[PDB]
């Protein structure tokens, strides 16, 4: 759907 | 302001986009046929012409104008005719949106390699092709 | 051909109403193509020969004056002419009032036409000094008459593609400081609507991202197992309509760029990209505005 979900793993 | 808005139909778009044309009655229709024909014409004689340095390229240029003006016309003038075919063969589940476009494309094949050659009225000759383009397209669509 | 994501246009709040300070009304008829917009207009070199725009308009008002004047006089003389004749003709008083009126009616038609055309020129002087961004012309006919007459200043498209170029070229620091200045101030009534797009424009600031991705230019696919596929006794395909779906927007698309490729008017193509975006909505969306696909 667009909405780029990161994971920020720091 | 931040009030909400009811949506609109995209057919009675298209309605209010057409409410433009008026039919010619199928008697001037061979002088747009005729004009057209000469737009053709001083464009490939333009192509060829491209080496003379010709003071006058504006009389080729007026009958470039004038050819495109008159295709521009005859196509708008069918607009109601595909559209009305289209809704003729609806309820196959298939959107109305979608049939028009179809009519419309093989209108556009179709007046664009036509001639009259002393032809009869060119609605028969639409009508028959946007047909076929349309059975195609419900065909394929399977 | 750009698109809107539906999630916004139609939103409540709708993201774009806030950012883009337009109602919804104008937002939704340009993204169905219903109306033209003016993206930028260079008003300062408008200004350095506003004047001289100001005499030209002066000048071809008397021309059509004058014409107009001719007309008048041509046919007062006519109708004179006539009625000098009947008179010598000794006809009825019957015949005198019947081609008075006629000749009568007749200058009030071409003086009526005259005035059309004069305030034909007022429109179109009123919405070329008095023209900024954001800006709306419902009739097609008014757009046309413009871009003939002035298309040298104000550059205006009906689409995404509109919107994608209007937000690209904005700014948004210059607006929030405007706004906070505003909300320095009082007056509630507007306080409380400038405050909501504050809000809006902050967020976006602080993120640090861009309004350009409220306009997209392709959509990915799920995998194909998140859409698995079925086959039934007979083979049929009963599985998830996600396929239907994807197939109906990968099919407009196709029909889009062979249309492009042969050539056509403007009619079809706007007609096309609307039913694009159409399909793009339903498929990000079914039911969320309109009558949902069954």
């Amino acid at each position: 759907l667009c909405l780029n979900v990161e994971v920020l793993s720091s | 302001l931040d009030a909400q808005s009811p949506a609109a139909d995209l057919v009675r778009v298209y309605l209010n986009g057409i409410g433009k044309t008026a039919l010619l009655n199928a008697a001037g229709e061979v002088e747009l046929a005729k004009r057209i024909e000469a737009g053709l014409y001083a464009e490939h004689l333009l192509e060829t012409r491209k080496r003379l340095g010709e003071n006058r390229k504006r009389d080729l240029a007026a009958v470039v104008r004038d050819g495109e003006a008159a295709r521009r016309h005859l196509l708008e003038a069918n607009l109601r005719l595909v559209v009305s075919l289209a809704k003729r063969y609806t309820g196959r589940g298939m959107p109305l949106l979608d049939l028009i476009q179809e009519g419309n494309l093989g209108l556009i094949r179709a007046m664009e390699k036509f001639d009259y050659t002393k032809g009869f009225k060119f609605s028969t000759y639409a009508t028959w092709w946007i047909r076929q383009a349309i059975t195609r397209g419900m065909a394929d669509q399977s | 051909a750009p698109v809107t994501h539906i999630w916004y246009f139609k939103g409540v709040p709708s993201r774009l109403g806030y950012l883009l300070d337009l109602a919804p009304k104008d937002l939704e008829k340009i993204i169905y193509f219903a109306a033209y917009v003016i993206t930028s207009v260079d008003e300062e070199m408008r200004h350095n020969e506003l004047s001289t725009l100001e005499a030209e308009m002066a000048v071809e008002r008397k021309a059509v004056e004058d014409q107009r004047d001719g007309e008048l006089e041509a046919r007062a003389q006519k109708l004179e002419a006539d009625l000098a004749e009947l008179e010598a003709e000794g006809a009825k008083a019957d015949a005198r009032r019947k081609v008075r009126d006629g000749g009568e009616r007749e200058m009030r038609q071409i003086r009526d036409r005259a005035q059309r055309e004069l305030d034909r020129l007022e429109d179109i002087w009123s919405t070329f000094t008095k023209l900024a961004p954001k800006q709306l012309i419902v009739d097609e006919n008014l757009y046309r008459e413009l871009v003939d007459r002035y298309g040298e200043y104000f550059t205006g498209a009906m689409g995404a593609e509109s919107i994608q170029k209007l937000i690209e070229n904005f700014d948004i620091d210059a607006e929030a400081e405007s706004l906070r200045d505003v909300i320095r101030n009082g007056k509630g009534q507007k306080k409380l609507r400038a405050l909501k797009r504050l809000k809006v424009v902050a967020a976006f600031q602080q993120s640090g991202n861009s309004p350009m991705g409220m306009v997209l230019d392709a959509v990915p696919v799920i995998p194909p197992e998140l859409r698995p596929m079925v086959q039934l006794d007979g083979g049929r395909f009963a599985t998830s309509d996600l396929n239907d779906l994807y197939r109906r927007v990968i099919n407009r698309n196709n029909r889009l760029k062979r249309l492009i490729d042969l050539g056509a008017p403007e009619i079809i193509v706007n007609n096309e990209k609307r039913m694009l975006q159409e399909s793009v909505d339903a498929l990000f969306d079914n039911g969320r505005r309109g009558r949902p696909v069954t």
